[PDB]
This record gives structure tokens, sequence and C-alpha cells, in this order.
């Protein structure tokens, strides 16, 4: 929350 | 309602 | 208990009705598409002006009143295509879907949101004219027959040294070439031309790089592109889905990390946290449809396509 | 088209 966000979007592997 | 996705189709993964 | 007054406008209809205060985005969306008889719903969304006057997509998995919609009455929404197919011929099956895309795309071209060179503008106008007027008829379509219409981008009219009669002649000759074309086929031909434009189906975001230099991100059906600040046509760098291992988001930063580990990471910044979040969401949506259109058609789609060529 | 719940 507030200013703070983190997220790793990993695309599908073959 | 119980629609869980942000657009009008399901997201996989 | 229907106490929230809404107005939803599509490219050619206006709906005014009330919703319950607990209505989710999806429920509002479902009522609109049922009312208009649209079945190819996956492309579409509801846009609204937030309190600061930024255009925002309604999240269908949250209540309407829980989202940053304004405090006016009625609440105002635009029903618009949000996601674009990779090929209109293969993927826009029904006449309504084709028409909604046609009108939206045409509005963008005529408003100079989507760049079009003059020759393309003229060809597009000729198909719009065939759709509107049907066949060119020398008996009826006298000199000046196009004089009322908005047919070309103002930039094309500003920048050039033709007058408006000369512009009509430019369009007329191609109108005459389309004699015999069904009005609906003219709309499809319009979209076939438009979908090859550099700006077509591109969502642009103002970003900066790690030195603070201004650029644009474009997000589209095939991936991400980075543009020079002064050129939204030709990508500086392209990132098709297949080349992306992950995108790592951290506050306002996003980092595109390649499949090729012998390639470098690319770091950019969105101006606001909310914008970075919007970038992720639109990437995820596009990538989902990318995967979906490469799988075999659903039963529903197989039937719509059969029903459609039955109607010939 | 115009629809209203009037």
């Amino acid at each position: 929350g507030g200013s703070s966000w983190e997220y790793i979007w990993t695309l599908p592997s073959g | 309602g119980s629609w869980k996705y942000p657009d009008a189709f399901e997201l996989s993964g | 208990p229907k106490t929230i007054s809404v107005r939803v406008t599509t490219m050619d209809a206006e709906l005014e009705f009330a919703i319950q205060p607990n209505t989710t985005g999806k429920q509002l969306f479902d009522q609109v598409v049922k009312t208009i008889g649209l079945r190819e719903v996956w492309f579409f969304g509801l846009q609204y002006q937030d309190t600061k006057g930024f255009s925002t997509w309604l999240k269908l998995n949250k209540k309407v009143t829980a989202q940053d919609v304004r405090k006016e009455s009625p609440l105002l929404f635009k029903f618009r295509a949000k996601f674009y197919p990779e090929d209109v011929s293969e993927e826009l099956i029904q006449d309504i879907t084709q028409r909604l895309f046609f009108l939206q795309v045409k509005e963008g071209i005529l408003n100079d949101d989507i760049y079009c060179p003059p020759e393309t503008a003229v060809l597009l106008a000729s198909y719009a004219v065939q759709s509107k007027y049907g066949d060119f008829n020398k008996e009826v379509h006298k000199s000046g027959y196009l004089a009322g219409d908005k047919l070309l981008p103002q930039r094309v009219l500003e920048q050039h040294k033709l007058n408006k009669d000369q512009w009509e002649e430019r369009i007329q000759v191609w109108h005459e070439e389309h004699r015999g074309m069904l009005r609906e086929d003219a709309v499809l031909e319009y979209l076939k031309i438009a979908q090859d434009l550099e700006m077509y189906g591109v969502n642009y975001f103002s970003i900066k790089n790690k030195k603070g230099s201004e650029l644009w991100l474009g997000v589209d059906a095939l991936g991400l592109n980075i543009y020079e600040q002064n050129d939204r046509l030709t990508p500086k760098i392209g990132f098709p889905w297949s080349e992306i291992r992950n995108i790592s988001f951290n506050d306002k930063k996003f980092v595109i990390k390649p499949i090729d580990k012998k390639a470098p990471d690319f770091v950019f910044y969105a101006p606001r946290l909310r914008i970075n979040k919007r970038i992720l969401a639109l990437c995820m949506g596009n990538h989902e449809l990318y995967m979906r259109r490469r799988k075999p058609d659903t039963i529903e789609v197989q039937q719509m396509k059969a029903q459609a060529r039955e109607e010939k | 088209a115009a629809a209203a719940a009037g």
C-alpha cells in the first residue's frame, strides 16, 4: 500500500 | 457478483 | 433498489438506465451487451472519466461505486473496443462487432488520433462512402455529392494545397471503383486497410528511461514497443511476447527482462503508480487474447462463424 | 439508437 508496489509478471514458458 | 477478472474474459495462469 | 442513474454510449447508441448500488462492473457490462445484442464481448470495455478527468477502464471484478468514478448523475460511460484483433477478417465475425470497430477506428482516423498518410485517408474515405451511399450513380451523385460529409482528417485538409472540390474528386474516383460492393464488405475493407496503420491498436503511455529522458511505451496485441518522444510511428525497440521472460514492476519502475539472458534488461518509469498498474493490466489482457486466438475456436465461435456465412 | 428506463 501507500507508495509501495511490487509484482513480477512471468510469461508462460514453452 | 462473483466475476473475478478485470475484463470480459478469463485470465489463465 | 435501482438508485444509481447511468448513461452508457456506444459508437452509435445511447443507453440510460439505473443500477443497484452493489452492481459490479461485470453486471453493468453484461446489461449493456445484452441490450445491444453484442456477443463478441472479449474485445470490449467501459471507459469513464475519473475525478481528475483521466480516461479509465472500469474493472469488471469490482463494484462500480467502489471505483474512482466521478460524483455526477448520471454516471457517464463509453462502451468501446479495448482490445484489437490481429486480423479483422478472421476475428470480427458478426456485423455489429464489425460496425462498432469501424465507427471507433474511423473516429480516431478523422480526429487525427490514429495517423494516416493522405493516400490511405482517401482510400479509407472511399470505402466509408461506399458503406454510407452505396454504389456511385452518375445520375444522382452529381458534383458536390460529398460536400456535407466529414471524410478526411483535418491534418490532410490543412497541410495540402488541394481545395475541397479536388479532395472530393480524389475520393469519387475510388468510390466509383467499388461499384457492386456490399455496404458491409466496404466496412470490412476499411478495417483491413486501417489495421495496417502504425498507430492502429496501440495504447500509448508517457514514460522515462533511467536517465530521465522522455519516451513512449506502446502496448498492443503483439507486445510492447518503445518510441522516441517525437515519433509514435516507428518503434525504437520492440518486445514481442516471445522475447519477454518477465516484466518486473516496482513502484513506478518496470523492467523488461529478456528470454535471451545474454541480452540486457530495459528499465523505464511510469509517471504515477496507478499508471504502472494500468500498464501491467493491459499487458496481461493483451497477452491472454494473444494466446486465446491461437487456440482452436470455441463452440460458440464455431457457430457464430457458421451463422455468419449462412447469411449470404 | 436510444434506450431509456424512463
